[PDB]
């Protein structure tokens, strides 16, 4: 079971990080 | 840097066992130990790391 | 009155049992990564070791 | 043209010195991060 608490943290992190790419449309303004 | 990308990519692979608090309260326990165990055993593994909070810092 | 005759668990022999708890939770986290001695030396990562608990 | 100590503006990338001693001065600084959750985990509850 812990298996799959660590597949949904594990994609929680890629989604969090690929939110950086927000910070690059801050730039842009 | 070799090394800390290594430690970090580490993987764990022990095949965690399951528990049956069922099996040993029957076969053989102490009155209350095997329910006290169980009890205090489940709350930490409801215990996960925050990945949110890391994630927004780096 | 045979659950506490058959197991009588005396007070140190269930102590023991408690310190095995604490002993091996020290051992977890009191453990610090293994990497290339001579090498870290920074000063930010011997201050974490030395705060690592 | 403040906070580099270079003897010239033209910069040639001949070696990864200064690159990979930045990472780890960088990527090391963020090890204990899991140990130290660990500790509030463990902290919280004695097991026995």
């Amino acid at each position: 079971q812990v298996a799959q608490a660590n597949y949904s943290k594990f994609r929680a992190d890629y989604s969090a990080s690929v939110a950086a790419f927000q910070q690059r449309i801050k730039t842009i303004e | 840097l070799s090394s800390l990308v290594s430690f970090y990519n580490k993987q764990h692979v022990e095949q965690i066992p399951t528990i049956d608090f069922n099996e040993w309260k029957s076969v053989i326990s102490t009155q209350g130990l095997v329910d006290k165990v169980k009890e205090n055993y489940e709350s930490l593994i409801k215990e996960q790391y925050n990945t949110d909070a890391i994630s927004k810092q780096i | 009155q045979e659950q506490a005759n058959l197991i009588g668990l005396t007070a140190e022999q269930l102590k023991s049992i408690k310190e095995n708890d604490v002993r091996a939770r020290k051992e977890f986290l009191e453990s610090q990564p293994k990497l290339d001695n001579n090498l870290k030396n920074i000063e930010s990562v011997k201050k974490i070791l030395a705060t690592w608990g | 043209e403040n906070n580099i100590a270079s003897n010239t503006y033209i910069l040639i990338q001949q070696d990864v010195a200064n690159m990979a001693k930045a990472y780890v001065h960088d990527i090391c600084g963020y090890i204990d991060v899991a140990n130290k959750e660990n500790v509030r985990i463990l902290s919280k509850g004695d097991l026995i």
